[PDB]
């Protein structure tokens, strides 16, 4: 199956930038600043002396913007791309793929760095179509480690199923507001994100209350969220999702095109996936596994073209 | 005396029990060690302290190119910290560990401290040339390795790697029957 | 006299040679001696360290054995270089508290005028710091 | 965290290892433990604390795909730290190594004992719960093909039970107690496989020889190329039972097949499958590669008989470096020089009464030499 010369979607998943402050006793908050060193300037932040812990907060929207393309010239291509979504949901379904996004969110996988050396940091949700008592994990470090301790959550059904209904519906949203609080030692080694120059280290920020402060990037809160991908051969260690999917730590892809599973070779047997879909005998996990990487990159977005 | 019953091929106490041709292995290394001619009481005296006769030269030899260290500790190479131990008993004539106990032996003063005093000994710079003298292989396994990235970084010459990491490939890809590190234990 | 070092980490190397003089001034005593760093460039200190008011004690005989030796201005410590480095500020702040701690804050924008920094350690103690030398 | 060795064994699994801690020491099951040992890497700034598994299944250092140098780098930290007296892990694991066999097998390793990379079970374990309730632990002799009974009972091993179901000491634990059933497992006599068991374990087992635990390994692998088919433990037995009269009877029929099947007859034409499929297998060591010195001395008393027929097969360079352990570097060096006789690499200029007796000049070794087979 050709590629159009005009294929693009749009991210059923956005973040925000990551906002910093701390917690001071009697119960107060002042956003974190950072420095500034030339003599080629390196900036370093760490917590002040007095402060007791250290807020984090963002917020992402399942939008479910992957049910339909967002620009497609041939109605071939987009009528195939259309059934498969509709099929993946009725066989398969989003139970999993909507527990590892909510995972990243719901441990500290998005917190890079500065999860190492704390004493415990914990995490407060606030979802918008909801009824009120806002849900709150407790102590992940110790209390959360395996999915199932997610599980045994009082309402962990209750918030895996929006993010179904923001996917399954055709204007689903589900707004959630994360907020964190790490307990770090005194004087602690906190990293933020940092821009790109043309070549020693200089910080994204944004201002906060007339005070310039350290964001996490918006695309570095959403490629955390993303780290779902464990479908490659002989896979250790989840990716980041992206065609051909890269590992940045040892410059390497794997899903490298020669191996047949990067995301333009699944694209091609878009049509071959649905009879297997629409059999009554349960598929394999080889080729589930293959659809679950097929529609994790329709969530990412891009643009898909050729010639 | 003990050296010519030794020498035959026989037994004389405490020299080891070996073959014919690791015993001639053992006389051309302790050469080098005078850096003169064969001495031979101070070879009997050598071994009624082994291997803690060895391990008083290893601790000799690390404690003293670290002061006369002309580089960083971070920039050491292993050929400038143990350059003369580690080269000089790799083949003796053969990587058999059972029998070159040089070697077999020095393995155990090596891994032991790698990570001691802030990983020095398991962070020593190496190229792709003395990477195949260790594992016993060539230099097309090594450019093998970095394409598809089993050994984390080409230049042969430039110093890539470190020893700790050729340290522990030798341990999960590269053993053999005889050099391997389950006969010195 | 002025010692060439010839093969090279002269920084790391240069520093080694003030720990000797670090101890050699506890065994007699004395503060009778000079430092004096000629070429002083803006990236290196150079192959020239020099004593002016050695040659003979134990650091420097194994030293020169080997075929690598030979055997106005202020080179003065600067420890306020020191407590620009963020771990001292809150160093300094239990210091000065002997209260709000909230309303000291950063400095967020500094400019340290060429500095240069020579690596070394206590024997005392386990502990490392910093020989921070100017002109 | 701070642990405590349990009696430590010569012959334990390395699956069976990370089950007898994790049951003494205060852990659920094996998953509770594998979480908590990985967080544990994160702590001390291990680098590849982000490979190490969390399935049981993966433990071993063969299954990584970049990281089995980071996986044996985390198994060097948790003998030296988290202990009181040092256990051997290291002894345990199935470490892969670059000794190809004939023709192209890979190998894997564990300690001082190498495996054929055939020869490992991978779908379902078999076991003994006699063993499994005496010793209580799992031998590792139950991860390979080619052991089928327990060498300590005379008894076979189990791979389904009385309901349908399988059992695994990976997924059952070390007791016993199956999954529909949770019951003791109902058992499933012969001596032909019996005695290779023996002697697959390591100990001394007639007609089968004297040979280590990495060479009597390397024969199992050569018998099934020769009979092309599912392994017969009969047949394997009495293989061995007339040497050496039983092993030229193949030797001396071979031939026979090949000579009708004489100048233009080469070494890969008349004894191609006998020494092709036995260089490496695991080594060049003649003290215990049997079937090439036995071979050799077949071929020693027939180099210049029938008008010296051995002596006039073909032989190129690049099989030569086969014979002589050596490179294609050393073979066009002994052509300037003139040494060996006769570049095109895969010409025919090489014969075999050519070879032998270089090898006997210039290419002795202290494994791979006459010395043993005279
Ligand atoms: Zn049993
Ligand atoms: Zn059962």
């Amino acid at each position: 199956m050709k590629l159009p010369t005009n294929l693009a979607y749009e991210r059923s998943i956005d973040p925000s930038d990551v906002c910093f402050f701390v917690v001071w006793p009697d119960d107060r908050k002042t956003p974190l600043t950072y420095n500034s060193r030339t003599l080629h300037q390196v900036d370093f932040c760490h917590v002040p002396y007095g402060a007791s812990h250290i807020e984090c907060s963002f917020s992402v929207s399942f939008s479910s913007e992957l049910r339909q393309p967002y620009k497609c010239n041939s109605s071939k291509v987009k009528q195939t791309l259309v059934q498969l979504v509709e099929l993946y949901e009725t066989k398969i379904g989003w139970t999993e793929l909507a527990t590892r996004y909510l995972m990243n969110i719901c441990n500290g996988k998005w917190l890079w760095k500065n999860t190492r050396k704390a004493y415990c940091w914990n995490i407060v949700l606030t979802p918008w179509p909801w009824n009120g008592e806002k849900v709150g994990f407790e102590d992940i470090r110790t209390n959360y480690t395996s999915r199932q301790d997610f599980k045994n959550n009082k309402n962990w059904s209750a918030i895996v199923e929006m993010i179904k209904t923001a996917f399954s519906s055709t204007d689903g949203l589900a707004i959630f507001e994360v907020r964190a609080t790490l307990h770090l030692p005194t004087n602690a080694m906190v990293r933020p994100s940092q821009v790109f120059t043309e070549k020693s280290r200089v910080f994204q920020s944004t201002t906060i209350d007339g005070e310039r402060s350290p964001i996490l990037g918006a695309f570095k809160t959403g490629a955390a969220i993303a780290t779902i991908d464990d479908w490659y051969p002989e896979a250790t260690e989840p990716l980041r999702v992206g065609r051909f999917g890269v590992h940045r730590e040892d410059v390497t892809c794997y899903r490298h095109p020669s191996t047949g599973k990067d995301f333009f070779s699944i694209l091609q047997q878009a049509e071959h996936y649905i009879e297997v879909l629409s059999a009554n005998k349960t598929p394999a996990q080889e080729t589930i596994n293959d659809m679950h990487f097929l529609m994790a990159n329709l969530i990412k977005g891009g643009m898909f073209q050729h010639k | 005396c003990t050296v010519s019953n030794w020498l035959a091929g026989h037994e004389s106490k405490p020299l080891p029990n070996l073959p014919k041709s690791y015993r001639w292995g053992l006389v051309h290394w302790w050469m080098g060690i005078k850096d003169s001619e064969f001495d031979h009481f101070s070879f009997v005296q050598f071994f009624s302290n082994w291997p803690r006769s060895f391990h008083s030269i290893i601790e000799d030899e690390v404690e003293f190119n670290l002061e006369h260290a002309v580089v960083s500790t971070s920039e050491l190479r292993l050929k400038d910290l143990l350059g003369r131990l580690f080269f000089g008993s790799i083949r003796l004539p053969e990587r058999n560990l059972q029998h070159n106990i040089i070697l077999g032996e020095l393995l155990c003063y090596l891994e032991n401290r790698l990570w001691q005093d802030k990983g020095l000994i398991a962070n020593l710079k190496m190229n792709a040339l003395e990477a195949t003298v260790m594992l016993n292989c060539s230099l097309d396994q090594i450019a093998s390795m970095v394409e598809q990235r089993i050994l984390k970084p080409l230049d042969v010459t430039d110093y890539l790697f470190h020893f700790g990491d050729i340290f522990c490939l030798w341990l999960a890809e590269f053993q053999s029957d005889e050099f391997n590190r389950s006969f010195y234990v | 006299k002025t010692i060439t070092f010839l093969p090279c980490n002269n920084e790391s190397l240069a520093a080694k040679c003030l720990r000797v003089l670090h101890g050699f001034n506890y065994q007699y005593e004395t503060r009778n001696i000079g430092v004096s760093f000629p070429l002083w460039c803006d990236a290196t200190v150079g192959k020239k360290i020099s004593f002016v008011s050695l040659l003979k004690q134990h650091y420097f005989v194994q030293m020169e054995q080997l075929q690598y030796f030979h055997i106005y201005v202020s080179f003065r410590r600067c420890q306020s270089i020191d407590k620009l480095t963020a771990a001292g500020l809150a160093r300094k702040i239990r210091r000065l508290e002997k209260f709000d701690p909230s309303s000291f804050a950063q400095k967020e924008h500094t400019a340290i005028a060429h500095y240069h920094s020579l690596g070394e350690s206590s024997k005392q103690t386990n502990r490392n710091f910093r020989l921070n030398i100017r002109m | 965290m701070f642990l405590q060795r349990p009696k430590p064994y010569s012959d334990e699994s390395l699956e069976s290892f990370f089950i007898r801690v994790a049951n003494k020491n205060g852990y659920g099951d094996v998953h509770r433990f594998l979480e908590a040992t990985k967080r544990f890497l994160q702590d001390i700034d291990h680098n590849g604390y982000q490979t190490f598994p969390t399935d049981i299944t993966r433990i071993n250092p063969y299954s990584a795909k970049n990281s089995s140098s980071a996986r044996t780098a985390s198994f060097l930290k948790l003998a030296q730290l988290t202990f009181n007296e040092p256990p051997e892990l290291l002894g345990l694991a199935i470490n892969r190594t670059n000794m190809k066999y004939s023709p192209s097998t890979s190998a894997v390793v564990r300690g001082a004992e190498v495996f054929p990379r055939s020869l490992l079970r991978t779908h379902s374990i078999p076991c003994c719960p006699l063993c499994l309730r005496e010793n209580g632990y799992a031998s590792y002799l139950w991860h390979f093909q080619g052991y089928e009974y327990c060498h300590s009972h005379n008894v076979p091993l189990i791979t389904t039970c009385s309901c349908g179901k399988e059992f695994d000491y990976r997924v059952s634990g070390l007791k016993g107690i199956c999954c529909k059933c949770k019951e003791p497992i109902t058992l499933t006599g012969h001596e032909a496989a019996c005695t290779v068991s023996n002697w697959l374990a390591g100990h001394e087992s007639k007609p089968l020889p004297n040979l280590p635990k990495s060479y009597r390994w390397g024969l199992v692998h050569w018998w099934m190329g020769i009979k092309d088919s599912e392994f017969d433990h009969f047949s394997f037995v009495q293989f061995f039972s007339n040497w050496p009269r039983s092993f030229h009877s193949i030797i001396e029929d071979e031939v026979e097949f090949n000579l009708e099947h004489t100048s233009e007859l080469r070494l890969k034409d008349l004894l191609g499958r006998l020494f092709f499929g036995s260089i490496r297998l695991p080594e060049r060591n003649l003290q215990h590669n049997i079937i090439l010195g036995e071979l050799l001395c077949y071929l020693e008393n027939r180099l210049w008989q029938d008008k010296g027929l051995i002596a006039n097969l073909k032989m190129n360079a690049l099989e030569a470096t086969v014979m002589l352990n050596c490179s294609l570097d050393q073979i066009a060096s002994m052509v300037e020089q003139r040494i060996l006789k006769p570049l095109d690499v895969t010409d025919y200029l090489f014969h075999f009464g050519d070879i032998f007796c270089l090898w006997l000049a210039e290419f002795q070794s202290d494994e791979f030499n006459r010395s043993f087979y005279v």
